[PDB]
């Protein structure tokens, strides 16, 4: 009778997006706002005025 | 998204000393082309006896009708092709719970602020808004409790109704906009993708059988119009809730 | 696509999320970090008000900045989630005229309250069931970086019972060493004085 | 205004493959001329004598 | 060349057809000015 789309299926072209759909990334609020120091020891001790 | 953890460094026996494994994963979805079509049949004697070119009148009206059929499948769900697996924007925003009824806030600008809020709270940015021309009256009418305008710069010289909260409004003119489903739709335009598979094609039919009738035997002719187009929502909800959605609606009062 | 080129940006985001929810909300805070996290620390200090206590959110923020000021600290930073933008646009007087925006037509600038820049926490680390807003003195928090992010390609290890070489697999191992403390004195003050305040939800 | 619809393309026997028909239509109305008139009579001596 | 005429698929049957058409009008054109309304310009002999 006729060439259906199922009969032609193996001949059909294909297409792909060039890129992945994903949310925007961002960093920690912590490292953005607060000051930081290099530690050389794995614990740092800090004197504080108390009275 | 991947998941990290805190790890200890005291002893080799502690389970909290083992670095956690995590995966990342992805899914596919399809942008599938579907076809809008119409045939406009007419008698050859109508074309012969008219002082206008009938097809010159029909062509712009079918071009607008294709735009209307596409819009009421993208925004509303009216005759959406079953191969377009994503919901339409309005019923999709409602199913996601990104919805507020008109007149629940203090005034329309309060309800618009809440609509924009649902998109922002889903981690998406508002950068498009849609409504019918009926909203211009509502916006011009925004006043304080003493009857002074809060939207216009006073009643004499101003009527500019192009925007709300600095966001431009697209007024939908096509008859597409169903005010009984939505007062306004707001969201992120970047999260919708259309595909154009084939631009509008038109063919003059003179011998074909259309419906019950043969055109040549009836002394008729017809124009056949067709257009191939696709729609999908193009957003990820990785790290979010499965119900986070890039649009919100105001539904009628 | 390059798999590791997609995995690496997502892991550095996840490390930032794990650190934030430890520093701000305390969720998996290490037992060796003896200071409370900033939000539960402000609640415990009594520098807290429920949203909807005052006239409006700008009244509640004025009281929140007031707790820091009365503890002899300076408001230098404020943190919130994206949901606060509609709350700030929604600030009306009792005639329903706007008090935050320059009217409802053309304005949406939401970066700032009482001249203080807002940090919108888009890392999905913010918990809006715990805090509407946190404000305080940034100088009174100290982070230590002990070791920057290290990443190693593993090709022979056994991971979770997966033998990588025998299964033709590979892995990336990411590690980062960090410390948190609150660095403030309460000499002359009360022992409960604290450099932060929170608005809790209504 | 005309009405369009959606069509499938899988198979020759499917009713969803058949393109719909529709019509456009028009009506006529009339613009009809009508007359405003007046006559202003005077004596010729009044025209001659007035300044 | 392709039409369906009278249950005949022309392209399928390898046929053609020629469609002939003619548009014509007929109305009497006489004026009964000055005479009677019943005046007609024709007379007809009817069969026996």
């Amino acid at each position: 009778a006729d060439i259906s789309r199922a009969d032609a299926l193996a001949l059909l072209a294909t297409q792909e997006l060039d890129s992945i759909i994903k949310p925007e990334t961002s960093g920690s609020a912590a490292l953005a706002a607060f000051r930081s120091i290099r530690m050389s020891a794995g614990t740092v001790s800090m004197p504080v005025l108390a009275a | 998204l991947p998941t990290a953890g805190w790890v200890t460094d005291d002893t080799s026996g502690a389970a909290t000393g083992t670095k956690p494994t995590s995966k990342v994963s992805w899914t596919g979805k399809n942008l599938v082309a579907e076809e809008i079509a119409v045939i406009v049949p007419v008698h050859e004697n109508t074309i012969a006896d008219s002082r206008f070119d009938i097809w010159g009148e029909v062509r712009p009206l079918v071009s607008q009708e294709f735009g209307r059929v596409l819009d009421e499948a993208v925004f509303f769900g009216v005759n959406k092709p079953a191969t377009w697996l994503d919901p339409a924007l309005v019923p999709g925003a409602i199913a996601a719970g990104n919805t507020i009824a008109d007149g629940t806030g203090i005034d329309l600008a309060d309800d618009i602020n809440e609509a924009f809020g649902f998109v922002e709270d889903d981690e998406f940015d508002v950068n498009v808004a849609f409504t019918g021309r009926f909203l211009r009256r509502r916006l011009r009418g925004l006043r304080d409790a003493d009857n002074a305008p809060i939207y216009l710069d006073g009643v004499r010289s101003d009527n500019r109704t192009a925007e709300i909260y600095g966001q431009d409004l697209m007024y939908v003119g096509n008859r597409s906009w169903d005010r009984d489903e939505a007062v306004l739709l707001a969201g992120d335009r970047s999260k919708v993708l259309l595909g154009i598979r084939e631009d509008v094609q038109v063919k003059l039919l003179t011998e074909a059988t259309i419906g019950g009738i043969n055109l040549a035997e009836k002394d008729m002719v017809a124009l056949r119009f067709k257009f191939r187009v696709a729609y999908s929502t193009a957003f990820s909800t990785a790290g979010g809730e499965v119900t986070d959605y890039p649009f919100a609606v105001i539904t009628p009062d």
